[PDB]
């Protein structure tokens, strides 16, 4: 599972949009941080079979 | 170095540790004769495996960047704590707390009243996060824990001995396995067999 | 103290003959070691 | 097992496991078919 | 205000012809961030080698702008004549965040004189020129571009060797072919080359002498000069406004051979700018002089983050547009013109709201109009379920003098439907308004009037004004300024404190209007009521001239719900997708004839939490709703060879359009159908069996290679 | 106050309105980013297993 | 232009009123209104606004709000009063509206070099400018 | 735990002719005490010398 921030956080209302363009960073290391795990997990699968 | 003296010695075996002295060809002869359960007439005729050995170790020498994961593997450590330790803590300051110049309205803004109330904040804040910093290195100590004593079972069992089992000596009937200190970590150069 | 206890052959410039070994010391952390080391940033 | 949809089960919750409904949060695919992993196995 | 020299003497303005189809030309030049076009340099610091993403006023990538061209005019072999131009003038634009504009880029290249189609010359470089201001409108004649009071104008003058910024009103002059004249076209500026910019002595105030024979400048309150040494290098112009005032930008002065944008003017302009147009200039050129000026574009500014890619030297070369695509995302979402090469997921894409459903008639005021409004400790309260509401009516009948809402705004309270609106009115001076708050701890709160701090609220302070004559006014204002209960030891005092929705204990022995201000009133308790004292004391206020009212306003915002929504065939059936609003709550759902589960009475049916899964209200079925509509989009990038290819998630080979133009977020400005193994893909091809396998390895198996 | 937009209209003036709504994002992703953390935990054991 | 809703226009920072084309420099008397139709170009309907007065005082009385920036860049703006200035090759400085410790270096070259500091990424500013004109570049303590 | 039942099982019931897990030296006995909350081992392990 990959959350899909800046728009999870918010529902996509453009007011809300721009608040978290002050915290744009934070979204950025979250997906960064879920698209490593992914690809940890498939090294894991893939090295697995 | 030590270990890379009692690879051949000790690779023999007959227990760990009472032994030996034998050169190194004679014990890739004995851990090749095995597992991989050739016997000794086509050690014999011939040997030159050795210019295989020797080739195997030469892209062994070649092949580090980039595509060679155990490498990237490497520099996930020293990024990993290289970017938990300094990167964490560019986070952990500069900015985190709601007026957050370093010290709220330093020397240079209002107000003396109110000064502790946002330098509060930002002790808090900043403090409770190096809190999470702390709770980080404990996970991630006690992880390398796991991981060390799993390096001590792969000293103990592929490096001293052949070791008859599969992955963890990885990919093929293991044959010998040598040991080099990394960033962080040991390394291993697991020299296996591959039928094909 | 669970790697080395025990014994070691030395380290001598010819380890197997003919196995072209890069892991002798040259002199002090040996060739792969520098190679391992110098690579990573 | 509610989940999974690969373009039956989008559509099939459609006609009413909000993986593509909230998004917000997003399940993605286990890398091989399940037909590929009864190959493996 | 400055001396700009003076008025014009000129009893005639020059004729303008204007003709729009000559100027209508495809000559593309869209912004490319790759290569830096159209950027400003960050204000607040400066930067060396280092990459980042940052978010500022930037053009967007591919905007192709608003493309402007300046011709000769009409000649003989001898006479310059007419001055021949675009329909600039009467087309004003939205200024907005301001904007950046290409110059100069197509000098040196072999063109068409314009007005002569069929003649070619070397391009060179003209500079535009604009109008900008605060409010707009008409000339007298009808024709549209006239900018009111003081207004901004940037025009180039000596032959392209200075700019001109000055803010003055412009007052239309009245002679033939003027502004307030007969056989009014279009003002412009224009220059004569012949005797404006002979060797050594180029004319600085041409195009200013010009353009006072159209308007006469008045009240200036500044007028500057900036010089500008003579080429034919493309540079970039850049205007946006800041309290301080409006700032000018250009590559000229720090990056002249690589386009970088800085500040080299902060004008002390503070009215809002909202408006500009692009002044129009013709060159009076006799016609073995006419030359091809290099066309000019206005692309518009807006807020978004960039990736910036700061050289060692310190100037942007390379720079990307997140929001473009999901490519470009993976891009920069990593601060790095390179993201590795992989599947890197990027967020929908939601439906669009069509077929916004109402349900719910008119909301009984009456009896607060008729009769005396009784005091804040014996509050009316009105009720309102099922029905319409003109509240900003009912406002319209008093003179309104103040307004606070807590949890919810007063814009917002006249806007949104309700179930449970509650309307509480009474007496109250305004001369105790700061006694009347949500956040406050005097009399009013404690003892008399307190509103619920669960639900939303507003609180309204009023006066009655004399064309309102059925509302009556009491001898005084009225309140409690002591309620408390004498326990049956004879000296514990403990006040009786009002809870919302409730009137004070103390009503009973306090008079519905206090005789004097001070009085004090008590009553012995029975055993059974525990013995002690109740006792309470009221206070006073002088009655006014007009006679003044406060309403206390309860939304809810429940919980119990529904029916009560303002008022003003598509507000119905059949809305089979997005949007619905009910008089309950807001939404955004698809209704399907769904059975059967319900209550069936009372309206909706929840599902464990907020959600509400979610018919009724029809009448009478069963609409059960959904949540919204999200594509589940990806980026499959490959920057070996640079190739994104947008993957959506598992939905579908059928239900998508390229480009489409249903959902909000590609994401978000711009986008850029092959599946069905996974979901659908925006790349080709089908399988294409079997290799080899290894990454970039994309989902369930599409292997993917590339290219 | 946490209708899925903090007072986007309706419930509340549109300058707090950015109050209640930076509280409910510093909320909602604070609680995502333990999220985030907690599958780099179930990830990590997910690999040893 | 529906007649019926009414729109408050709310004034932003460091901008001025869009009133305050139709309300005089001077309200005449408390209460006056003015109006003004509005082009349907300009959206239609009508812009409106009310002015209240209050009575002239023996000494005026005025109001002034002040907003400092700090830099950043330009044009620079301190109090008044070798020292203060190079060679200082350690803590401290004191530069236009920031503050700091740092150990400034003639170092090269790397800037903008036309408004007068270089950060590198983060709040931090590593660091030359401003001396006249050479490239001071600053460091941690 | 696992590790414990895996001690057990090798170290305890066999030999286990495996170095280290079974402490230090070619292991011989092995035996088991409950400690506070787990188990407690008393490898007896060869030392040549």
């Amino acid at each position: 599972v990959t959350v899909d921030c800046k728009q999870y956080v918010c529902n996509g209302f453009q007011k809300c949009e721009q608040l978290l363009r002050e915290y744009g960073q934070f979204c950025s290391k979250i997906n960064q941080a879920l698209h490593g795990a992914n690809l940890r997990q498939d090294d894991s699968v893939r090295n697995l079979f | 170095s030590s270990l890379l003296g009692s690879i051949a010695g000790v690779g023999w075996t007959a227990g760990l540790s009472s032994f030996a002295a034998i050169p190194f060809a004679q014990s890739i002869f004995y851990r090749l004769n095995g597992v991989g359960i050739t016997q000794q007439v086509l050690s014999e005729n011939q040997k030159l495996i050795a210019n295989k050995f020797n080739q195997a170790l030469g892209a062994m020498q070649t092949g580090f960047t980039t595509t060679n994961e155990a490498f990237q593997k490497v520099q996930d450590a020293v990024n990993n704590n290289a970017q938990a330790l300094s990167k964490l803590a560019s986070e952990l300051s500069n900015t985190f707390g709601a007026i957050s110049a370093s010290i709220g309205d330093i020397i240079q803004r209002l107000d003396v009243l109110e000064q502790d109330a946002q330098i509060d904040r930002l002790i808090n804040g900043r403090l409770t996060t190096l809190n999470a910093f702390v709770a980080q290195q404990l996970v991630r100590s006690e992880s390398a824990a796991l991981s060390a004593q799993l390096a001590k079972d792969k000293v103990n069992e592929c490096v001293k001995a052949q070791s008859k089992r599969s992955g963890f000596c990885g990919q093929g009937t293991h044959i010998v396995s040598f040991v080099v200190n990394a960033p962080n970590g040991l390394y291993f150069m697991h020299v296996g067999y591959y039928p094909s | 103290a669970s790697v080395k206890s025990s014994q070691s052959s030395p380290i001598i410039p010819g380890f197997g003959g003919d196995f072209n070994l890069t892991l002798l010391e040259p002199v002090a952390r040996s060739a792969i070691e520098d190679l391992l080391f110098d690579k990573v940033t | 097992i509610a989940d999974p949809g690969y373009m039956q089960g989008y559509d099939d919750c459609m006609q009413q496991i909000c993986a593509q409904y909230v998004a917000g949060y997003k399940v993605l695919p286990p890398l091989m078919d399940v037909n590929m992993e009864a190959a493996y196995t | 205000y400055v001396d700009v020299g003076p008025d014009s003497v000129k009893s005639a303005c020059i004729e303008v012809d204007i003709q729009q189809t000559f100027f209508d030309k495809t000559w593309p030049r869209p912004i490319d961030v790759s290569k830096a076009d159209g950027i400003i340099y960050p204000q607040g610091r400066t930067y060396s080698n280092i990459t980042i993403t940052y978010q500022g006023l930037f053009p967007y990538q591919g905007d192709h702008g608003d493309m402007y061209v300046y011709s000769a005019g009409h000649a003989t072999g001898t006479t310059p004549q007419k001055l021949f131009v675009a329909n600039y003038s009467q087309d004003v634009k939205q200024f907005a965040n301001g904007f950046v504009v290409r110059i100069g880029a197509a000098a040196n290249s072999t063109g068409t004189v314009i007005i002569s189609p069929s003649t070619s010359a070397t391009i060179r470089k003209i500079y535009p020129a604009f109008m900008l201001g605060s409010s707009v409108g008409n000339f007298s004649d009808g024709k549209m571009g006239r900018f009111f009071n003081h207004t901004l104008v940037l025009l180039p003058d000596g032959c392209g060797t200075l700019l001109r910024a000055f803010y003055c009103i412009l007052e239309p002059r009245s002679g033939n072919h003027c502004p307030a004249g007969n056989s009014y076209t279009s003002f412009a500026t224009y220059h004569t080359p012949a005797t404006d910019c002979s060797d050594g002595n180029y004319n600085r105030n041409a195009s200013l002498n010009s353009f006072k024979e159209y308007f006469n400048l008045r009240n200036c309150t500044f007028m500057y000069t900036y010089n500008i040494t003579e080429d034919e290098i493309l540079e970039w112009f850049g205007i946006t406004q800041t309290a301080q005032g409006v700032h000018l930008f250009s590559s000229r002065y720090v990056d002249l051979y690589g386009g970088n944008m800085f500040q080299f003017a902060t004008l002390p302009v503070y009215d809002t700018i909202k408006y500009y147009s692009i002044i129009p200039h013709s060159i009076r050129s006799i016609q073995s002089d006419r030359k091809a000026w290099a066309a000019f574009y206005v692309y518009k500014l807006q807020p978004l983050t960039f990736l910036l890619d700061f050289s060692v030297d310190g100037y942007i070369r390379r720079a990307i547009d997140c929001g473009f695509n999901d490519l470009s995302q993976l891009h920069c979402s990593y601060e790095s013109f390179d993201v590795e090469s992989g599947v890197y997921s990027v967020s929908s894409f939601e439906a669009k709201p069509s077929g916004s459903v109402v349900e719910q008639v008119e909301c009984d005021f009456s009896p607060l109009l008729s009769g005396t409004p009784p005091q804040v400790y014996n509050f009316k309260r009105l009720v309102f379920t099922n029905c319409n509401y003109n509240l900003t009516k009912l406002l319209s009948l008093f003179s309104v003098n103040d307004f606070t809402c807590s949890q919810i705004s007063p814009a917002a309270i006249a806007s949104n439907c309700y179930s449970s609106l509650i309307l509480d009115y009474f007496s109250y001076p305004l001369s105790m308004k700061s006694d009347l708050s949500v956040s406050s701890a005097g009399p009013i709160s404690q003892f008399n009037y307190k509103q619920s701090f669960s639900n939303p609220t507003c609180l309204i302070l009023a006066t009655v004004p004399h064309n309102l004559t059925t509302i009556t006014k009491p001898l005084k204002y009225s309140y409690i300024n002591k309620c408390s209960r004498l326990l049956s030891d004879d000296r514990t005092e403990v006040p009786q404190l009002v809870n919302a929705n409730q009137y004070s204990p103390c009503v009973s022995i306090v008079p519905s209007t206090v005789w004097e201000d001070g009085d004090y009133y008590r009553k012995q308790l029975s055993p059974l009521e525990g013995g002690g004292w109740l006792v309470a004391s009221g206070s006073t206020v002088a009655m006014t001239e007009q006679l003044q009212m406060g309403f206390g306003i309860t939304v809810q915002y429940g919980t119990d719900t529904n029916s009560v929504c303002p008022k003003l065939k598509i507000a119905s059936q059949l809305g089979n997708c997005v949007e619905y609003s009910l008089y309950g709550v807001s939404g955004r759902g698809v209704f399907q004839n769904c059975t059967a589960v319900g209550v069936r009475q009372q309206r909706f049916v929840y599902d464990a939490y907020q959600n509400l899964v979610g018919y009724y209200s029809d009448d009478g079925n069963y609409y059960c709703l959904r949540a919204c509509v999200s594509v589940p989009v990806s980026v499959i990038y490959d920057k070996e060879t640079k190739t994104h290819a947008t993957l959506f998630g598992s939905v579908a080979c059928e239900h998508i359009s390229s480009t489409m133009s249903q959902y909000s977020r590609s994401t978000r400005s711009m986008l850029k159908p092959v599946g069905c193994v996974l979901g659908l893909v925006n790349s080709s091809l089908f399988v294409e069996d079997c290799k080899l396998p290894l990454g970039q390895s994309l989902c369930a198996l599409p292997d993917t290679p590339s290219t």
